[PDB]
């Protein structure tokens, strides 16, 4: 009857469900996942009122409805600052036991991301302070890896160096965001790294300090 | 009159009609031009250069069309007489005396035309909900624009946005300069407004590829130079749509803004590209022509192409506040972002304390209720009430700061995020209130 | 009752703390007697004596704040209340640097840096608070740089997994931990309409009406230190002594958790009920006679006015001194040290 | 001014009003 009816088209509902879940979450599209997502809620739709007035049709659909509710929470943990360990976090604090390499989005559809917003929003936040340490490190290993000492030829002598204002610049910038990321709140696991840097930028800086200074002399003396 | 016959040459139809739709237009113009001056606001220029665009945007509005009757030709008429003129005024009662001249000037060179079936009140015109840029009714316009402002919250920005009756039509003005051939957009309005938000959700709602210049310290005019060579490049050889928004963080150095002027009037900047730029911007030009379909060999042929794809796909949106020099006006489409008015205002507070309770079954509807929205419903409810309250509290701030002006006292500008701001201090409040009682009880 | 209350009460503060701020102290009290005007005329449910302070902030939060170097003042704890919950980052007009030194102390646990517009360093040290998460006050903002327009009005940019902010010509990765104070010593200052919307102004500048509020308020201080109390007591009534009284509830509702031979040991824990109750009916007669002595405290407010109005002015004599020479320069602490001297140490009083 | 701050408009506006109507409108070369 329309019970027997509402039954069956329950299941198919319930198989595009499951095929969406069984999606691992290494290929989990967030957008293309919001898409399919309103096509299946549109399936809901057009079911006739009658079949709408049953309640485990408005069970799934209200499920469905949370599923694009917390889709948005989809696009901010699908992204590259979440890394392992922040996903550790979440594995501790969930207390579900998850597998990273077996991680699908059933697992955390089924993990009430609605319930646990704070949650989530607290790790992406230490995730998002974190990954904007990780970049400038990044930013100064690009630029103390790739900078080249500018030699410009002394009266067919020497080739002495020029551009001494733009590297001490650089040096006393460097070091002086080093100095305010050992403030960082999130300065806990770049702390060697930093610390690292921190010797060779004063050493830099240290040695030009002396460098400049002898040209200049041998410069004036050899006048 | 020799570019009407040109454009209706499409529609035979309308041929007998490309001599009184120029009188028309030359009509309106001069019209407008000797009712606007720039002593009243300094962006109040007119010359030939609307006129070109007003044929431009008949001439895009008929192009892909088979078939108009006359009443059409008219609308449209009218349609790109109120983009191009009515937009850049800051008053009501300019645009009044605009909207109605509009009429007057329509009718008296057409005559024996159906007005109604002519001239509607919302004029309105968009090809999102269809084939062709087409007429179309304000409601699937405003569910539309909505479906895509919800579908705008997760992609890009997340912040909420209310589609009131100025944010959509400014949305409709932008979108048909991203459809205008070298269609460049000036907003000029009060800060707070939502320029950038909207130029920026316009953009991404048509494709474009939102770029802007990044200027710094001691910023070079090569560096602006090599902006541009990439700009350039993108737009002409990679035939990718870009809509190049500028603010006044940079629009201040006129210095760029005059060299900017050739790429707005005729979309390429000579000099720009040379010796092994131009060597391989004539590279890139000839394998974008064959990928497109055109055999061209020649370097001025190839050149004129990229000139046309920029043309076609690079559009400069300039976002400032009411120095800036007329030419620059006159290069630019100018719409105007003028400060929320009440309805703008009713409707954020009622979309924005939406989630509030704010509902008294037993509210008693005071005789001679304090009204500051017109439209508001009658008898209103608790939380229409509310909103009426917070419309009023952002007008008497306005008061207020007209009456110290008055007195003679130093005053500050109220912009429509300080209502924002309001709005979510109010939401904050509340719902912290709430949670303390409830957890208290 | 306060179910039905909340909703105008909300709506009041959060205007106030969003639109108030630059303006002096009659005009924002102007402005709130004339939202409250509107609310009773549209039958919108609010208590008569909304006390903001009190409102917006508890007895924990004010002490925290006097342990800092923030003066105790209906001004400058209204101040700090905007700069508690603010949603755009402040600016702060504070002629005398209270105020400065008050955020460096509330925010010294989190690190804060104190920079001015004027240094060649800003822009650095502003983007090592936009990178690392670090508190950031910037005085001088009379100097403004526009640079600081996406950064004030938090325009960010997520590509990729990083979120970025524009400032100067380099892509910095905005922090959560993020918060900038901007400040300026100039009462007399103009900013564009720009900044005027992406900053809320926070005024410490002292006034005719705020230091004649402050001169009032001290002689009632000094003179009648019993409607002092009272009037402190009904600033208290506004939810601090409903404060203590439930955690008085909740102590004991903590003792009537362990009850096993032992509440009938001696059958005398009903003191600590009395005690409650005691209170109780202490903090209803203060409900039940609150009209009596707001009458009474305004009297005797007017009975002290003429001479609070008479130092506001002597003051601004003193101010306006320098214009008839350089040297006529008498700082607010001067004329508070004079006034002080009139009111305790004066002899002729003994 | 300084000294109170509140009346000075008015007095202003008929001073500067005053020293207009002595002030001799032009002076012939
Ligand atoms: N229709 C709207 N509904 C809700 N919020 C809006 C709307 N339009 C703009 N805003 C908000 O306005 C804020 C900032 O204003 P913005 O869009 O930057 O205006 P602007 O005209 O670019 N200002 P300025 O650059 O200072 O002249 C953002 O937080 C937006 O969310
Ligand atoms: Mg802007």
């Amino acid at each position: 009857q329309d019970l027997k009816g509402v039954w069956s088209e329950l299941s198919k509902i319930w198989e595009q469900i499951d095929q969406m879940k069984e999606q691992p979450w290494v290929s989990v599209q967030p957008r293309k996942l919001r898409q399919n997502l309103d096509g299946l809620l549109n399936q809901l739709k057009n079911f006739p009122a009658r079949l709408r007035q049953y309640a485990s049709y408005e069970f799934v659909q209200r499920l469905l409805k949370g599923y694009l509710k917390i889709n948005m929470l989809v696009i901010e943990l699908k992204s590259e600052a979440l890394k392992d360990r922040h996903w550790k976090q979440l594995m501790k604090r969930l207390h579900v036991n998850w597998v990273v390499s077996e991680l699908t989005l059933g697992q955390i559809w089924d993990v009430d991301l609605q319930k646990n917003e704070a949650v989530v929003k607290d790790v992406l936040l230490v995730a998002q302070g974190e990954m904007a340490l990780e970049e400038f490190l990044k930013q100064i290993r690009e630029v103390w890896n790739t900078y080249e000492l500018d030699l410009v030829n002394y009266q067919n002598k020497c080739r002495l160096i020029r551009g001494w204002d733009d590297l001490f610049n650089k040096v006393k910038e460097h070091i002086n965001s080093v100095s305010a990321m050992k403030l960082s709140p999130y300065y806990k696991v770049f702390e060697e790294d930093a610390l690292s840097w921190e010797d060779k930028l004063n050493r830099i800086m240290a040695l030009f300090d002396v460098w400049i200074d002898v040209q200049r002399r041998w410069v004036y003396l050899e006048g | 009159g020799t570019f009407n016959r040109a454009m209706l040459r499409l529609v035979p139809s309308l041929r007998t009609y490309a001599e009184p739709l120029t009188a028309a237009m030359v009509e309106f113009y001069t019209m407008s031009q000797e009712r606007f001056t720039q002593d009243t606001q300094p962006h109040y220029i007119y010359s030939p250069r609307e006129m070109t665009r007003w044929v431009r945007g008949i001439f895009e509005a008929l192009r892909p069309l088979e078939t108009l009757p006359v009443e059409g030709l008219i609308r449209i008429w009218a349609h790109e007489a109120l983009r191009l003129f009515q937009d850049r005024l800051v008053e009501d009662e300019e645009r009044r005396w605009t909207d109605e001249n509009i009429d007057l000037v329509a009718l008296k060179h057409f005559p024996n035309i159906d007005k109604e079936k002519a001239m509607s009140r919302p004029i309105l015109y968009s090809n999102w909900l269809s084939k062709d840029y087409i007429p179309v009714d304000q409601e699937e316009l405003r569910d539309y624009v909505k479906a895509r402002l919800k579908v705008f919250y997760e992609e890009e920005l997340d912040v909420p946005l209310v589609l009131f009756n100025e944010v959509l039509d400014h949305v409709l003005r932008i979108d048909r300069i991203f459809r205008q051939p070298q269609g460049h957009l000036l907003l000029i309005g009060v800060s707070g407004a939502g320029k950038t938000t909207l130029s920026r959700f316009v953009a991404w709602m048509n494709g474009l590829s939102v770029y802007q210049i990044k200027v710094h310290r001691k910023y070079t005019g090569e560096d602006f130079d090599e902006d541009l060579r990439t700009v350039l490049r993108r737009s002409g050889c990679k035939n990718e749509k870009i809509a190049f928004i500028m603010d006044e963080s940079n629009v201040l150095d006129s210095g760029f803004l005059e060299r900017m002027n050739t790429l707005l009037a005729n979309g390429e900047v000579p000099g720009l590209f040379e010796g092994d730029e131009y060597a391989t911007l004539m590279t890139q030009c000839k394998e974008g022509a064959q990928k497109e379909g055109l055999m061209l060999d020649s370097h001025e042929e190839l050149y004129k192409w990229f000139t046309s794809q920029v043309i076609r796909n690079l559009h400069v949106v300039f976002t400032m506040n009411p120095a800036t020099s007329p030419a620059l006006f006159n290069r630019c489409v100018l719409n105007w972002f003028g400060d929320w008015s009440t309805e703008a205002l009713y409707q954020v507070g009622k979309e924005f304390t939406s989630k509030m309770d704010l509902e008294k079954p037993n509210y008693v509807v005071p005789d001679y209720m304090p009204v500051v929205y017109d439209k508001l419903p009658q008898p209103p409810s608790h939380r229409e009430a509310i909103v009426n309250s917070c419309v009023f509290v952002h007008q008497t701030l306005h008061q207020a700061n007209a009456r110290l002006a008055k007195r003679g006292g130093r005053t500050m500008a109220i912009t429509p995020r300080h209502y924002l701001d309001f709005i979510n201090h109010y939401a904050n409040l509340f719902h912290e209130k709430r949670s303390e009682l409830e957890e208290q009880q | 009752n306060q179910m039905s209350t909340i909703a105008g009460d909300c709506l009041l503060s959060a205007a106030f703390i969003a639109y108030a701020g630059y303006f002096d102290q009659q005009m924002r009290q102007n402005l709130f007697t004339t939202w409250s005007h509107h609310l009773q005329q549209a039958n919108i449910q609010f208590r008569t004596d909304i006390a903001r302070t009190e409102y917006l902030s508890n007895a924990d939060e004010r002490l925290r704040w006097q342990a800092s170097s923030l003066p105790a003042d209906d001004l400058c704890t209204e101040n700090a209340i905007m700069l508690k919950r603010f949603n755009r980052y402040p600016l702060i007009i504070d002629p005398s640097g209270q105020a400065t030194e008050f955020i460096m102390n509330e925010y010294k646990d989190r690190k804060i840096t104190r920079t001015s517009f004027l240094d060649d360093a800003f822009r650095k040290n502003l983007e090592s608070a936009l990178r690392f998460g670090n508190p950031l006050l910037v005085q001088d903002v009379e100097s403004y740089d526009p640079v600081l327009n996406p950064v004030l009005n938090r325009e960010v940019r997520r590509t990729g997994g990083r979120v970025l902010i524009t400032l100067g010509d380099q892509d910095i990765d905005l922090s959560p931990s993020f918060v900038i104070f901007l400040s300026t010593r100039d009462p007399t200052v103009e900013f564009p309409p720009d900044l005027c919307s992406r900053v809320t102004f926070v005024n410490f500048t002292v006034t005719r009406s705020s230091l004649q509020s402050q001169c009032l308020n001290e002689v009632l201080k000094a003179e009648r230190p019993d409607v002092d109390e009272k009037r402190s007591d009904l600033l208290k009534l506004q939810g601090e002594f409903q404060l203590r009284l439930r955690q008085l509830e909740k102590s004991l509702l903590q003792a009537l958790n362990e009850v096993k031979g032992r509440i009938l040991d001696d059958d005398t824990i009903i003191t600590t009920l009395e005690n409650l109750k005691r209170e109780a009916a202490e903090v209803t007669r203060k409900v039940e006679e609150t009209d009596i002595v707001m009458q009474e405290v305004e009297t005797v407010s007017q009975q002290y006015l003429p001479l609070s109005t008479a130092c506001s002015s002597i003051y601004f004599t003193m101010e306006s001194l320098k214009q008839i020479h350089f040297l006529y320069q008498y700082s607010l602490q001067f004329f508070l040290d004079i006034y002080h001297n009139v009111l305790y140490e004066n002899p002729n009083l003994k | 001014m300084l000294e109170d701050e509140d009346a000075w408009m008015r007095t202003l506006h008929t001073t500067a009003s005053n020293w207009l109507h002595l002030i001799p409108q032009t002076l012939s070369h």
